């Protein structure tokens, strides 16, 4: 109802205006199985981030419902997970020549916490690697966030 | 929406094919569900080149082709999908020949296609990757790779 309207158009406001159940809503009206779902409300609520206490909180938490559960169904194929995320984030080519998104610091603050977390398959480490150490990518800078990520995929 | 044309090329480019066509390769049109002919999906075969870690592979690969042929360049894809850099999940190959905004040519045969990937296979464009696992291999452990490369070559090797 609600919730529909802040994935249509993103915003740290918006986000807090869910009200403390953002986790459970955004796990609910997800489908936590199809790799290209999660996707999209990662990246979604990845691009709300921000440094902001508030606003930091929500969405690191939102971002682990929604991949806890994601990682855990059996169905869901954590490859293709990652696979379709480097393609919207534009570091992967693709075939259906999909539009990557506007900005990559928000989902790269998060994917540095998402890596650290335990639900994160390891094996995955290394292809996202990969991506984030590719010097020639859409990443064409000395980022903040670039960085930790980095030393965190390389300590794995 | 003018396929006139173009079961008149696949047509010359069937015979010129088989007066003399790479060995161990293998192109031949698809079979209609009826039984004729069908010069529009493509059943093909490239041959690891030797010396290569691909040798001894039979790599097989269809071509589909649009209306728009020659204007358009086919769409090469390995049936299965194969671990390679320049190959997408989905088995589709990313060669800057089979681009028709880049250097596709209605001059360029079958011949000249299947030769340029078998080239694309020991020599890939890792600059960009239509793959991620073999990317990321190719980049980290490069023997890995080669490894990785070799077990697929025999696994398709005619058996």
């Amino acid at each position: 109802t609600d919730l529909s309207t802040f994935l249509s158009f993103p915003s740290p406001e918006k986000l807090l205006r869910l009200g403390p159940k953002v986790s459970v809503l955004i796990v609910q009206q997800t489908d936590t199985s199809d790799p290209e779902k999660v996707v999209s409300a990662f990246l979604k609520v990845a691009s709300v981030f921000r440094d902001d206490a508030s606003v930091k909180t929500a969405v690191l938490d939102a971002i682990d419902a929604l991949m806890k559960k994601a990682f855990s169904c059996s169905s869901f194929n954590s490859n293709t997970f990652l696979t379709r995320l480097l393609i919207h984030m534009g570091l992967l080519k693709s075939e259906d020549k999909i539009k990557a998104i506007p900005s990559l610091h928000g989902p790269l603050m998060v994917l540095n916490h998402v890596v650290r977390q335990d639900y994160f398959p390891k094996a995955l480490a290394p292809l996202l690697l990969a991506f984030v150490t590719k010097p020639n990518g859409a990443l064409e800078t000395c980022s903040f966030a670039r960085h930790n990520l980095l030393q965190t995929l390389y300590n794995i | 929406s003018m396929s006139g044309i173009a079961l008149s090329r696949l047509a010359q480019e069937r015979k010129a094919w088989r007066k003399d066509h790479p060995f161990g390769f293998v192109a031949v049109p698809t079979k209609n569900p009826d039984g004729t002919m069908n010069l529009m999906n493509w059943e093909c075969a490239i041959p690891g080149k030797k010396g290569t870690p691909w040798e001894g592979g039979l790599f097989k690969l269809r071509m589909l082709f649009k209306d728009d042929y020659p204007s358009s360049p086919p769409k090469c894809k390995f049936e299965p999908p194969l671990f390679h850099p320049n190959v997408y999940p989905s088995g589709t190959v990313c060669l800057s020949i089979l681009e028709e905004d880049k250097d596709w040519r209605p001059a360029i045969t079958i011949k000249q296609i299947l030769l340029g990937i078998q080239e694309l296979l020991n020599e890939p464009n890792i600059q960009d990757p239509a793959q991620a696992e073999a990317y990321t291999i190719y980049c980290q452990n490069r023997v890995e790779y080669e490894k990785r490369v070799r077990a697929q070559a025999k696994k398709f090797a005619p058996s």
